[PDB]
Formats: C-alpha cells, structure tokens, sequence
C-alpha cells in the first residue's frame, strides 16, 4: 500500500519500443480488458507528455478460452534497476528440479493489489493500436505492479512469503518457487494428493484476495522423469563405407567434447576408393578403438559447471517428422542440458508452431533448473518468426532470441 | 455569457539537465518592427501572449516575413533552440491510414478548426521558456518582451498537444455516434458517414454544438474542400481511391537524381498500378551517390521503363475495404528477383497492389523469395485490415510439402491455394537421403596455396576414373567447389559425391537455384540434369581413403 522507490539503471532512459501490428480480434480483446482495468484503477489514460512505450498483445493460456493481456516488458526489464536491497536475491532452490510433480500457477493477478511507485509509472506506458491507424492509439500506464515486469515479484516478495507462511509450515517438504508471474510448487506425492494440495494453495490466495481470472489453472510438470541425451554410437554387424564415414564424422565431432576419442584406426578402414555402399570388415584394431570410444562416451563431460554470472544459451535443431533437438550451455561443448522433443501437439503441419512450443518448454525447464531464461539461437528466418510466434505463445514471460541463417553440420550428430 | 469548459493543459518539461534558450534577437528594419508591434498587440488582446518584466532571462528570435506579392508582413518565431531543449512527446501521426483500409462513405464533410489551435493553453510553468523580444525603434528603448500562453506555431510540442487535446474533446462524440467517422488533419476535421444526407448534416450540426462546449467555433460558410480530396499523395473519392498523377518524364539522358526520382514515382505507383517493375532501373544506382552524375541506361532498363510507361498509360483506381468479406492476395513471379501481388475481395476489384524484391545475398531460390513475399504481405495486411488474407500462390501443394518438410529451417505460410498461372515456382533439384546403390562414387578434393593463388581440383572414383585440373588465381573455397563441379560434369545420371568441404555443404544445404557465384551456378546447372545425387561429408586429414588419395593429388 505504500510504494517501494524504484529507478532505472544509471544513464538510461525509459523504453521506446514500437507497438507491432495486432489483429482485429486481439485489439478488441485488449480494448475490453483495458476498459475493465481502468475502472478497477489498475491503469490510467496518459497524455502526450509521456513518450515511452512497451508493446502489448493478447494470448490464450493453455486449455482456456479467455484472452489474457501480455505486455512485452523485455526492454523495461533490461533497463530496470536490479533488486538486491532486502535480499541479494532468492538463492534458487536446487530441490525444485528433483520433485515428482511441479505445478505452475499463474498468480500474476495478485500483483494488482500493490500500488506502483508514482514516479516509475510513466515507464510502463503502452498503446492499444487501431486498425489502419484510423483512430489515435489508446495510451495507458500502470498504477499497480504490472504482470511481466521483473520488479513485480521482487516488490511483492515480502507480501507473498507472508501469504504462504501457513501453507509452508503445514507442508514443509513442498518446494515453492516464484518466477515472474508464475508460482512453481513441487511435491513428491501421488498426483491425486498433489492436485489437492495445489487447490489448498489456491484457497490461501483466494482468502487473502478478499477475482483472479487465471489462478485456477495448473500446468503440471514431472522434472524427475526429464530425459537427457548421452552420445551413442551405432551397433552394427556389417558396416558400409558410408556407415564408417558417418561414424568417423560423429567421433570427430565428439572428440571436441571428449578428449580421449580417437579415430585413426577407424579412418584407416576407409583407406581406399570403394563404393559408398560396399561393406567393409572391421579390423581388430578398429573394433578396439570403437569399443574404447564407446566406454569414453558413457562418462560425464569433464569440467562442466554452471556460473550464475553468465548467460544460458539454447540452440535448437529441426530434425524432421516433428522432432527437435536442443542443447543448453554457457561455454561451447560444455552442455548443461540436452534433450529432444517430438510430441508437439496440434502442429503436424506447422513448423513454426512446433518451434514456438519447443522454445516455451525449454524456457520452462531452464526456469526450474537455474531460475532464469536462456537466450535462444533459432533455426528460422527472422521475418517468419516475428510474423507468427505471437500466434502460438501461451507463456507469460518472453525470452530473448537470435536467428541462425547458416545450416549447422552438427544436426546430423544430435539425431 | 455561456461558460465554456477549459481545455486541460499538458505538463511540459525541458530535457534533463537543460535550461531554456538564451538566443540574441536579430536586428529588424523599422518597417518590420512596427508590423510585429501591431500583430503582438492584437495577439495580446486575444489572450495568446502576455507582456513580461525584465528578469525573465530567456529569449527566442522573432522575425517578420514579407508575404510574397503583398504589403502585409507576418510574424514567425524561430523556436529551433527551444525545440532542441524540449522533452520528447508521443507522436500518434507516425502511422498514416492506407486508403485501401478505409471504408466507403456516402458523405464526407470538412470542418475548419483552425481558430481552436491558438486556444489550447500552454503549461504555466513552461511559458517562461517561450519569451521573445520585439526590437525597439533605433534601440533607444528596451525591447517589448512577451511570452506565450497558448501553443506556439513552430514549437516542438504543439502538434502532439493539439492532436491529443482535440482527440479528448472528440472522444465522447465519436463513442456516442458510432455511425460516423472523424479524422483530424492539419486545421480540419473530416466527418464521414453512410447516413441519409439529412441525418448526416444533423450529425454535423450536433458536432458543432459539441465543440462549442469548449468555445471552439467553426465557420458556418461550408469548407471549400469537398470530395475528391488530395491527401498524402493520394486522391480519395467517396467510393474509390488512387494515387495522385504519376508522370514519368521524357528525358534523353538520365541523372543519378533523375533515376532516384523515377524509382520513387514507380514505387509510389506500385501500390495500385499492377506489375510495376524497378529492378533494372535500381541496378543503375548501385554504390554511387553523386547526384549529378549521368548514367547510360542499359537496354534492360529501357525495356523495363517502356513497360512501366504502358502500365501508367491510363488511370487505375482501388476500391475500399468491406469488413464483411475475406481478403484474397494473389502473387506472381516476374523474374530477376521481382514479385508482384494484388489484394482484392471480389474478382477484378483490387483494394491495392504491391511488389517485393529479392533481398541482398550470395545465394537464393524462388521458394524462399515467395515465402518472404508472403510474410511481407501478411504484415502489411495486419496493419491495414487487421487480418491475414487468404493466398493464391503459383506453387503446387506437393512442391511446398516437399520443401518445408525437408528444409533445415522451420518455415510456414498461412492458408493458401495453388493458382496455375506461369511461371510456377518449383524445386529444381533434391538430394538423396541415402547413398545410391550402383552409382559411381566420386571422392573429390581441392586445395590452393594462399600466396601463389595456384590450386588444384579433382576426384578419384571406385571405378578408377580420375581427374586433376590445375587452377590459377583461386582459393581453397573455390577449388572445393570446382572439385564438386568436375564430379558432376564427368558422372552419369546417378552419382555419389564425397567431399570434406564444410563450405560447399553449407551452400548446398541452403538449396540455392541462383547465385552470384558463377561456380555455384554451374553446379546448380549440373544438379538439375541429374536423376539422383547423394552428397556425403567427411572430415579432412583423417586418413579417410579416397579423400586421402586425392587430397594428396590436389595439395601437391
Ligand atoms: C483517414 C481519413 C482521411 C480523410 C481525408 C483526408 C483528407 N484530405 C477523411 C476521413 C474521414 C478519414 N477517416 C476514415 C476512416 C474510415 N473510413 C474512411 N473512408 C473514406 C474517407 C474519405 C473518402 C472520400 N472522399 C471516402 C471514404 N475514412
Ligand atoms: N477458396 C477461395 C478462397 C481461398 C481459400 F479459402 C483458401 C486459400 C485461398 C483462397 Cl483464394
Ligand atoms: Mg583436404
């Protein structure tokens, strides 16, 4: 009820980001939403003395039919001061990624009960555009903590920990983690028990609240079952020339990750100009080298460590037939997580929808494990991505991304 | 008197750390000085400005212009310095409506709101920064000092503050009269509707009554301007639109500047005139920018210019948008990286047209260009109409499926249908996913000494076929492409090719059908003639025979 003083970083003005084009249905939905928010005092109309802007659009949360307003606060978040005044930070709970079930709740509506510092409100300006720019865009700013702003969970952190205090000590084995508008609550019990303690949680914010439009939904994870991928080599009875070339190529690549990998006995097998489909018998020396490489690849990569002061980088490869591989790392060849998706749902004919869902699930895994979002290297042309990703987005955060325009040779090795 | 509502004032600040202007007043002739004194006395009576005392330390130049072919002077305040120090504002003029997104209107009335502009109050705390001084006769007295109480012409904030003030005033009228549209531009309000001419004029009278609630008068003698309207380079009519006349000059020699102006006119015309082309004329502007240099027109630019003249022979108009109907976008390939499109709702009645040009880049193909054109039309359509059009594309559904399922990137184009209007976009080659049984295997390699620029390229096959070619003025990358070319040239209709060139596979995996490299183009020409090609990559200098034998042949 009284405002925390907030400021931008030194020598840094507010965001001035262009509003991107919105469809008729989106603009309409936002006009209806913002009219309600203005009546509730959450936002106010602003004048032309406010030159700042942050893009807004509208989405559908997973498994619902009601529009949710989503503000792209990525630039404001970069420019906003870092929040270490009461706490250097919330030391990320390493136990969250070890629970059997983690449910994600959209608690962002609770943020609207705390006023935003009157001097900082101007930096939250946004515009509802009109079709064909036929009428002036409707300009608002926030009067309360906005959803999607990195300062909202920080300013609300003191109020949230008191809200949850009765639930915490009645259920001491439960991990509860807050990232932006999401609450992650992990448990090891039966899913039926799990779902019931989730709804017990919901009551605590129901009670304190007196209505939250998206508090009742739950996206359930199982980080205990999360799969990884070690490097594996084929097991064959007959090797063609082409088979051995692909093996040597894959081992050459793997030797950047594992020092002890050797390929010289195997490369000697290719000595000769034989047809690509001709079977080559392995020499004893080549089979021993192959066996020793297999053993090396069963071991973890040497010198892999997470540094919270460095960015996480996520790379994605399209493997065809709806399957996608990805790696998360900070230094090249020191992967912190790798994986593969194929279950991308409601998109067997839409490459970009599949990629958008992959980005969202990789970001979710990143938040659970390290408490921050990776920067993505996307195998897509910038113009294709920017035209369509907002049509399939259903998370309340947005990571940063860049675009890969040269085809990687490494795609063959992660397949 | 009738009380009038004050217009709420916008708080204005200077840029952080900056102070107001302190610029010297230029000396003026006895002639201009008395002219300013009379104008400023009049303005002071109307409340626009106020005389100030001597302690205000700020000053902005005032001038008197001789309105040409008249004995009447008039007053201009040079606000350049204050504008540099004034804060930024939100400008809602950035995006202008496109005519093709407008709706048909039976009537459009114009109202003059010019005398409402100098009635918008200026923030009291900012007025001190607008101070100016009329020089005295013979500089024998202090100059007469004034400051503004209203938005001054030429000040940075006046357009945005005036627009926002008018919008706020107009909002309740527009909201409670949804059967009209209101658009403000310069000192005029444009009001359009589909209502019977009597109801329409009743709405206009009601708008005048609404505006008088703030003391804003409108001339009762109707505004000169009536449809059609000349606006932002367009002609707006009640039921159709076009661009203003596009006249391409006859010139026997062409300047850099002339060709720039020619391309600009063609670009403007291309939004309603179908099929406009600018590639060959744009090629003449490459790299140079001495605006007076004369460029001989290639024969290819002369033909494209002649083609454009014919397209521009007679007027073409677009229709307005019907929100109750789908949008259809149809695209044609024109050659040399050029694409043209039409957007319509009923056949033969275009809302607008446009074009797309191949992006700068070493290698390309038709499918990628068509994909980019689709995304450009999609984005423009969201801006203008708020929805994606349905597409009619010169590419077979089977061609598209083969492309996107196998392309290394994610790619997508929205709801579309094949239209069989040549030239069709097709896939010119597709590489095998597995080695070909019974096809000869070519192990290729090339290398060059980077000092000598001397190189070799060649191959060795499973059947003992061999070739090495000596090369001059070449590079490692060029010799690696040459080796693949030789293998394609000397093989039968099915071929397996083994290379260690990461560079060559990077290019080939991008599936080009056209290149700025003649060597890549020659490779493409060879690929098109094959039945089956399998391309295999191996790492270099590992002892992989075939590649180890010919590496030794080419690096010698
Ligand atoms: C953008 C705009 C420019 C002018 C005019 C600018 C000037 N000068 C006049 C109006 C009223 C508008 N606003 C809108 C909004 C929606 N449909 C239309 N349709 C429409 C406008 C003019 C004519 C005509 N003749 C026909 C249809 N206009
Ligand atoms: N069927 C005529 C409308 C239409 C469509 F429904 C889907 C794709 C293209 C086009 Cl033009
Ligand atoms: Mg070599």
């Amino acid at each position: 009820i009284e405002t925390v003083p907030v400021k931008l970083k030194p020598g840094m003005d507010g965001p001035k980001v262009k509003q991107w084009p919105l469809t008729e249905e989106k603009i309409k939905a936002l006009v209806e939403i913002c009219t309600e928010m203005e009546k509730e005092g959450k936002i106010s109309k602003i004048g032309p003395e406010n030159p700042y802007n942050t893009p807004v659009f509208a989405i559908k949360k997973k498994d619902s039919t009601k529009w949710r307003k989503l503000v792209d606060f990525r630039e404001l978040n970069k420019r906003t001061q870092d929040f270490w005044e009461v706490q250097l930070g919330i030391p990320h709970p390493a136990g969250l990624k070890k629970k059997k079930s983690v449910t994600v709740l959209d608690v962002g509506d609770a943020y609207f009960s705390v006023p935003l510092d009157e001097d900082f409100r101007k930096y939250t300006a946004f515009t509802i555009p009109s079709i064909n720019n036929e009428t002036p865009g409707i300009r608002y700013q926030y009067n309360v903590l906005p959803q999607g702003w990195k300062g909202s969970p920080a300013i609300f952190q003191s109020s949230m920990t008191k809200i949850l205090e009765p639930f915490k000590k009645q259920n001491p084995d439960i991990v509860i983690y807050q990232y932006m508008d999401d609450l992650y609550v992990g448990s090891d019990l039966e899913i039926g028990q799990h779902r019931t303690k989730i709804e017990e949680l919901r009551q605590h914010l129901l009670r304190w609240g007196l209505e939250p439009p998206f508090l009742w939904m739950g996206y359930e994870l199982h980080p205990d079952k999360w799969t990884v991928q070690p490097i594996v080599l084929p097991e064959k009875d007959s090797w063609t020339v082409n088979d051995i070339q692909k093996l040597v190529g894959k081992l050459n690549w793997a030797s950047q990750i594992y020092p002890g990998i050797k390929v010289r006995q195997l490369s000697k097998l290719l000595r000769g100009t034989k047809a690509l489909t001709e079977v080559i018998p392995l020499t004893e020396e080549a089979e021993l080298e192959l066996a020793e490489n297999r053993e090396i690849l069963k071991e973890p990569v040497h010198g892999v460590y997470y540094d919270p002061s460095k960015d996480l980088i996520a790379e994605i490869q399209k493997q065809g037939q709806g399957q996608w591989t990805y790696q998360i790392y900070q230094e090249p060849f020191k992967n912190l997580k790798t994986g593969k998706y194929a279950r991308m749902r409601g998109a067997h004919t839409n490459d970009v929808k599949q990629l958008t869902e992959a980005v969202q699930k990789i970001t979710t895994e990143s938040i659970v494990i390290w408490g921050k979002t990776p920067k993505f290297k996307l195998p897509i042309q910038k113009e294709t991505w920017e035209t369509w990703w907002t049509e399939y987005w259903q998370a309340t955060w947005i990571p940063e991304w860049e675009f890969v325009n040269t085809p990687p040779l490494v795609k063959l090795w992660y397949q | 008197m009738v009380p009038i509502s004050p217009i709420e004032t916008v708080p204005v600040k200077l840029k952080p750390g900056m102070d107001g202007p302190k610029v010297k007043q230029w000396p003026l002739t006895e002639e201009k000085i008395k002219a300013l004194v009379e104008i400023c006395t009049e303005m002071e009576k109307e409340g626009k400005i106020s005389k100030i005392g001597p302690e205000n330390p700020y000053n902005t130049p005032v001038f008197a212009i001789k309105k040409k072919d008249s004995t009447k002077w008039r007053k201009l305040v040079d606000f350049r310095e204050l504008n540099k120090r004034t804060q930024d504002f939100w400008e809602v003029q950035l995006g202008i409506p496109h005519p093709a997104g407008l709706k048909k209107k039976k009537s459009v009335t114009v109202l003059d709101v010019g005398d409402a502009y100098f009635s918008v109050p200026l923030d009291e705390d900012f007025r001190k920064y607008t101070a100016f001084t009329i020089p005295s006769i013979n500089n024998e007295t202090p100059g007469i000092r004034y400051q503004y109480n209203v938005l001054p012409q030429g000040w940075k904030g006046s357009p945005a503050i005036f627009q926002s003030s008018m919008t706020k005033i107009l909002e309740p009228f527009a909201a409670q009269n949804p059967d009209i549209v209101i658009y403000q531009y310069m000192d005029d309000l444009y009001v359009g509707s589909d209502l019977e001419i009597g109801q329409h004029r009743t709405k206009i009278e009601e708008l005048r009554q609404h505006l008088l609630r703030w003391g804003l008068t409108t001339p009762d003698k109707k505004h000169q301007k009536e449809p059609p309207f000349l606006w932002m380079g367009y002609e707006l009519h009640p039921d159709k639109w076009t661009v203003q006349p596009i006249v391409l000059p006859e010139k026997d020699s062409w300047t850099v500047n002339d060709i720039q102006k020619l391309v600009g006119k063609l670009n403007w015309a291309s939004q309603i005139y179908p099929g406009i082309k600018v590639r060959q004329l744009s090629k003449l502007l490459r790299g140079t920018k001495a605006l007076t240099e004369v460029i001989p027109l290639t024969e290819e630019a002369e033909l494209e210019l002649a083609e454009n003249r014919e397209i521009l022979k007679e007027p073409v108009h677009g229709v307005y948008y019907d929100p109750s109907k789908d949008l259809i976008a149809e695209i044609q390939k024109q050659g040399q990286g050029q694409w043209t499109y039409q957007i319509y709702q009923e056949p033969f009645k275009n809302l607008k047209t446009g074009k797309y040009a191949r992006m700068r880049g070493a290698h390309t193909n038709d499918v990628k260009q068509l994909t980019e054109a689709v995304q450009k039309i999609t984005t423009e359509s969201i801006v203008i109409w708020g929805k994606t059009p349905k597409f009619k594309l010169p590419i077979q559904k089977e061609t598209w499926e083969t492309w996107w399922t196998e392309y290394w990137q994610a790619t997508w184009i929205p709801e579309w249908e094949f239209v069989n209007t040549p030239p069709l976009v097709k896939l010119w080659y597709q590489l095998e996913k597995e080695p070909i049984v019974g096809a000869e295997t070519f192990y290729v390699d090339g290398a060059a000494n980077r000092e000598t620029k001397l190189g070799k390229a060649g191959y060795v096959t499973n059947k003992g076929r061999q070739k090495v070619v000596p090369l001059t003025n070449t590079t490692n990358q060029k010799t690696e492409l040459q080796a693949i070319y030789l293998a394609l040239q000397d093989s039968g209709l099915e071929v397996n090719i083994v290379t260690d060139s990461q560079y060559a596979l990077g290019i080939i995996q991008a599936q080009p059908d056209k290149s700025e490299s003649e060597l890549v183009n020659q490779i493409i020409e060879q690929l098109i003639k094959k039945e089956k090609v399998y391309l295999a990559w191996v790492p270099a200098h590992k002892g992989i025979g075939g590649n180890e034998q010919v590496d030794k042949l080419v690096s010698a």
